[PDB]
RNA sequence: GGAUAGUGGCCUACCAUGGUUUCAACGGGUAACGGGGAAUAAGGGUUCGAUUCCGGAGAGGGAGCCUGAGAAACGGCUACCA
RNA sequence: GCGGUAAUUCCAGCUCCAAUAGCGUAUAUUAAAGUUGUUGCAGUUAAAAAGCUCGUAGUUGAACUUUGGGCCCGGUUGGCCGGUCGGAUUUCCAACGGGGCCUUUCCUUCUGGCUAACCUUGAGUCCUUGUGGCUCUUGGCGAACCAGGACUUUUACUUUGAAAAAAUUAGAGUGUUCAAAGCAGGCGUAUUGCUCGAAUAUAUUAGCAUGGAAUAAUAGAAUAGGACG
RNA sequence: AGGGGAUCGAAGAUGAUCAGAUACCGUCGUAGUCUUAACCAUAAACUAUGCCGACUAGGGAUCGGGUGGUGUUUUUUUAAUGACCCACUCGGCACCUUACGAGAAAUCAAAGUCUUUGGGUUCUGGGGGGAGUAUGGUCGCAAGGCUGAAACUUAAAGGAAUUG
């Protein structure tokens, strides 16, 4: 476990065996559904959704009170974004490091973050690709993706 | 990553056994460990077992005696053909007499003589001495 | 599991692997290089007739000291000159220069005998008539 | 493949024995044939409502299938009128006991009464020598596309 | 050791034991209902915030995030279910 | 090991840890066998009457003896509490 | 279309750019005819098969052919090389 | 490893061993060899882990989807009897398997051809106080496969079988006087013929054919271009 | 190829030392050492120990993170802080003690769960010299890197531990 780095430590959540409930939680699936697509509609990842909710709003886990992943419920609504997040993240990443190496032609660490990361990029790349979420035709290159996040 | 459930399962079996203990905390049950289990406890080589549910692919608590040698399985789960099966008992059963070749068939998860009656074959996944 | 793929695939890279780790394996190598053929003073065969060039004494390797008594001949079938022995006590007296020997193996599959360097071959036949016979008087040598 | 023009060759392309009488003013101009390969595989509706000719079509050729019947994942369309497909198998080899992935190429051809792509499972049936190494043609397709329409654009 | 019940262990010894290698996992993580008394209404928050609550109308705060749970903010109370 | 016909053939039928069930066999001199002796009314401890257990070499010598000797003792009646099946 | 006993790039004509490949194409080596088989006996293997049966190739090397149902025949012919 | 002066190794005489119409030697090969390792090796230091990380081919890859319960049918061995004039089958019995059902349960699907089977029953009864038992047509079983139409997600494994040269090999029968072999030969009225044979096994990878439904894949409905009518 | 060039300092020159002394020691000191632009790609590049995962046994330290407290000390008016104390839990660099077990042993929580021999997977080795040589191929500006034989010779080389 822990593909690029050959740190090895455990580090998930435990979700709960109750997999309705919490009973002692009020508002109804009209409630938190209006909550995700208003907070969507401020721009925000799916993520960013459920520990907004998590913290502030009583919804523990956002699929039990709505059999729905978030996600799911953001594409069901139109607000689906163009690719997934994760992917938007990683390629975000890559962005930035890559100045970072322009801007900095001395720096081998930066050269090789940036090979691990754009690798990550592409196998995942490959993954959506496979199951329809991405044309078979998708690939990141560097003078592109410069635009595609920002 | 984890490769065959059954292997970790049995090692851990063989390991306790070994350890001198009684009881083993095993991680994570499939069908097949439990079908394997069955018939090991079918022949008296472990007690009783209890597939604790978590809502993930569970665990089970094996009761066991000190009856057992070494209960093991076949990494490759080899095809055999009805006449290579004495082949696989002879190479690994300590004796003509007892110890079974547990296999998967079209007719179930079997012990090699189970299998011999009811005269089916197909891969083998392990054995129990 | 150390190495070895254990998958019910993974045939090809087994089979393979082993034939490459074969090409370790001496007789593996000779055998099908066909160094049998290629070097080796005889053809590939158990013994070879040929003819005396020069008598000798070879000098015994140690820790013994004595002196070996040999004959270099020239394979008929094949021009390579071979430095090859005559035992039992006498013998080298049979031989005589020009003669036409027959050859054969020492029984290490090359590789000296003893305190004899560089001597592959003894001497089995001479004017078609054999030590053996020659040294036990049960036989005697042709004319000319 | 063909697709369009019909009559794009230096000599006329017609079925043989078809006469198709002038004198006579018919509805449909030309008057076609056709029939069923056997063992259940329907002759499909785009033979009969086709225009294009093709005397090694398994359905409106004259070109009969029997012997082994394959299937094979087609691998290769840039062929006109033909293709090559892979099928694959696993290899025993007995001193390991195990197999090995192993695969060839088959040449078919393809009347235009099927459209395909390379994916597309294919059904085809041995026929007599129709080229130099087409043994094949073309019966049905298992397949249909594997869903490229549901690979479209966004929201 | 030899012989225990992996089936019904203490309450106690499974207390002190990590959140995943209890006998079957779930959190340690609580919600609790916060006030401060400067206006009528409660608010749920989650034992690890993240994200710094405020509160329903009054741009107040309630807690800050660390490392683990949130530091609840200066005069407040609180109840958890 | 009887044979064809009833016949109890093949001699010593070894003992048995009755800790881990597996087999004393002769030269395990590291062996245990133990003898507690049944009490009756009033103190009067009876020789010549004794619940015996055997202990293994394999176990005492990785030290399990004590808590198994606990174990199996109580759940043979003189222990009361002391020993806990749980953790 | 021509050719064939007949299918087929077998050949010709026009037209196209295709076919094989790390799942090893292509090339090289074989002191290589392929099998039924032989030897070595825990088993799994390893080595071998020119050679009584089956199949194939040739008749010093090639090429060409007449006769015929059937041969590119050689105890047939024609030419070249030896 | 013996021989440089009393040689248990040479050259012989004596005697003794091993195999014996055979025995030595050279070369090759197979066993010993777990020194080629699938079974089955080895890599800290003895031979051997690339300086390091990414990474395509290749090999590999978590868990979860009809489980459980009830009834019916009839087989093959084994026991306790044997009824019988060595083998027999009923009832009693376990035991091991094969098949069909009902449980919310496609079995591809219609359209007739067929029906072998009972929810039937129409009489009643050979006969142990009767569901022990089958002959038996008039309402009521599908599937057993005919053949015609309409369609079918892909595979691996495994079962049985078809198709399959002889000679080899394993092997049965037979007293070539034995045996290697051979496929002969054996019975009398040996005066006018009687007659057993010339088996079986393997045959594997592929291809065909058939049962299986575990294990391992593969495809399916998410911008609903879904499912049945 | 520019910059720099204090320091130590291959080469070279030396004073001695020696029988000799192309060295050890002393002196002078070139290239270098440092830096930019570009190559080279090797080290005992060392844990002489592949990566992912499972299981198997005790002990106190320590780094990071976290939790738990009417713990100590910080005074101010109690806190709040911070540092500290104690228990516990993930994940680190190591040590200890045992050894069920493993090994030829030295030793080893992996070098264990292997003739009771199968979780997945990459790589390398098959007596010693010949020899990392010859050859081809490829990389490099070069010095060289990678790929990498055979003829021949040879009965021991070799490892760990014991006694001298
Ligand atoms: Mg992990
Ligand atoms: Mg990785
Ligand atoms: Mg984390
Ligand atoms: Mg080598
Ligand atoms: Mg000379
Ligand atoms: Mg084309
Ligand atoms: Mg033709
Ligand atoms: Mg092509
Ligand atoms: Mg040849
Ligand atoms: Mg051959
Ligand atoms: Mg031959
Ligand atoms: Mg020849
Ligand atoms: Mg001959
Ligand atoms: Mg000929
Ligand atoms: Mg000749
Ligand atoms: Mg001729
Ligand atoms: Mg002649
Ligand atoms: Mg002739
Ligand atoms: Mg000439
Ligand atoms: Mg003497
Ligand atoms: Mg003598
Ligand atoms: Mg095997
Ligand atoms: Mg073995
Ligand atoms: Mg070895
Ligand atoms: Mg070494
Ligand atoms: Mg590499
Ligand atoms: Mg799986
Ligand atoms: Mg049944
Ligand atoms: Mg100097
Ligand atoms: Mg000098
Ligand atoms: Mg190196
Ligand atoms: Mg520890
Ligand atoms: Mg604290
Ligand atoms: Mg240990
Ligand atoms: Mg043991
Ligand atoms: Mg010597
Ligand atoms: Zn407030």
């Amino acid at each position: 476990g822990r593909m690029h780095s050959a740190g090895k430590g455990i580090s998930s959540s435990a979700i709960p065996y109750s997999r309705n409930a919490p009973a002692w939680f009020k508002l109804s699936s009209e409630s938190v559904i209006e909550q995700i697509v208003k907070y969507a509609r401020k721009g925000l990842t799916p993520s960013q959704i459920g520990v907004l909710l998590r913290d502030a709003h009583g919804v523990t886990q956002a699929r039990v009170i709505t059999g729905n992943k978030i996600m799911r419920i953001l594409k069901s609504n139109g607000l689906a974004p163009e690719i997934p997040e994760d992917l938007y993240y990683l390629i975000k990443k890559a962005v930035s490091v890559r100045k970072h190496l322009e801007r900095n032609r001395k720096d081998k660490d930066a050269k090789f973050r940036l090979i691990l990361i754009e690798s990550r990029i592409h196998r995942l790349a490959r993954y959506y690709r496979t199951v329809a979420v991405l044309p078979p035709n998708w690939k990141y290159e560097s003078a592109t993706a410069s635009a595609l996040v920002n | 990553t984890r490769s065959s459930v059954l292997a970790d399962a049995l090692n851990a079996i063989n390991n306790a056994e070994k350890t001198g203990k009684r009881q083993v905390l095993i991680r994570p049950s499939s069908k097949v460990i439990i079908k394997f289990l069955q018939v090991m406890q079918k022949h008296g080589y472990i007690g009783e077992f209890e597939y604790i549910d978590d809502h993930r692919s569970g665990k089970i608590v094996v009761q066991l005696n000190g009856r057992l040698n070494k209960c093991g399985v076949i990494s490759p789960r080899f095809n055999v053909k009805i006449g290579d099966i004495e082949k696989w008992t002879a190479n690994l059963l300590p004796a003509r007499q007892f110890g079974y070749v547990i296999l998967t068939t079209s007719a179930g998860i079997m012990d090699h003589e189970e299998a011999r009656r009811k005269h089916v074959s197909g891969k083998i996944l392990g054995f129990v001495y | 599991g150390k190495g070895k793929p254990r998958g019910l695939n993974s045939a090809r890279k087994l089979r393979v692997h082993r034939r490459n780790n074969r090409w370790a394996e001496n007789n593996y190598k000779k055998r099908l290089l066909g160094t049998a053929f290629k070097s080796s003073p005889f053809g590939g065969s158990s013994h070879a007739k040929g003819i005396v060039l020069e008598k000798l004494g070879i000098e015994s390797k140690q820790p013994n000291s004595a002196i070996r008594k040999c004959v270099r001949v020239q394979l008929i079938k094949n021009g390579k000159k071979v430095t090859a022995f005559v035992p039992n006590d006498g013998c080298l007296n049979f031989v005589d220069e020009n003669d036409e020997v027959l050859l054969a193996g020492f029984g290490r599959k090359g590789k000296a005998k003893g305190d004899i360097p560089g001597v592959r071959f003894k001497v089995v036949k001479v004017s078609g008539v054999s030590l053996l016979a020659l040294w036990k008087e049960k036989k005697e040598k042709p004319r000319s | 493949s063909t697709e369009l023009t019909v009559q794009s060759e230096r000599a006329f392309q017609k079925q043989p024995h078809i006469f198709n009488n002038p004198k006579v003013k018919t509805s449909k101009r030309t008057k076609r044939w056709y029939k069923n390969a056997g063992l259940g595989f329907k002759t499909p509706k785009t033979a009969i409502e086709g225009s294009y000719i093709d005397k090694k079509c398994p359905f409106t050729g004259l070109v009969s299938i029997r012997g082994k019947i394959l299937t094979g994942t087609v691998v290769s369309t840039k062929m006109h009128r033909t293709i090559v497909i892979r099928r694959a198998y696993l290899h025993y080899i007995p001193k390991y006991n195990r197999y090995e992935k192993r695969h060839k190429n088959v040449p078919v051809h393809v009347s235009p009464a099927f459209r395909v792509q390379v994916g597309d499972i294919v059904t085809v049936g041995q026929c007599r020598p129709i080229s130099k190494t087409v043994r094949f043609n073309v019966v049905k397709v298992s397949a249909a596309a594997g869903x490229x329409x549901x690979x479209x654009x966004x929201x | 050791v030899l012989v225990q019940d992996l089936l019904h262990p203490t309450a106690a010894s499974e207390a002190r034991k990590h959140k995943l290698k209890t006998l079957v996992q779930g959190p340690r993580s609580y919600f609790l209902d916060v006030k401060c008394p400067g206006c009528l209404n409660i608010t749920t928050v989650f034992s690890h915030a993240q994200t710094a609550v405020t509160c329903e109308s009054c741009s107040t705060i309630l807690c800050t995030p660390t490392g683990g749970k949130a530091k609840l903010s200066e005069g407040t109370s609180f109840r958890r279910k | 090991m009887e044979n064809d016909k009833g016949q109890l053939v093949e001699l010593y039928v070894p003992r048995k840890c009755s800790a881990t069930n597996r087999i004393i066999k002769a030269d395990d001199h590291a062996s245990v066998q133990i003898n507690v002796a049944k009490v009756d009314e009033e103190g009067r401890a009876i020789p010549g009457e004794y619940v015996t257990y055997a202990l293994s070499g394999y176990v005492r010598s990785r030290g399990e003896s004590d808590d198994s000797l606990n174990r199996l003792a109580q759940n043979d009646g003189l222990l009361k509490n002391v020993w806990s099946y749980s953790r």
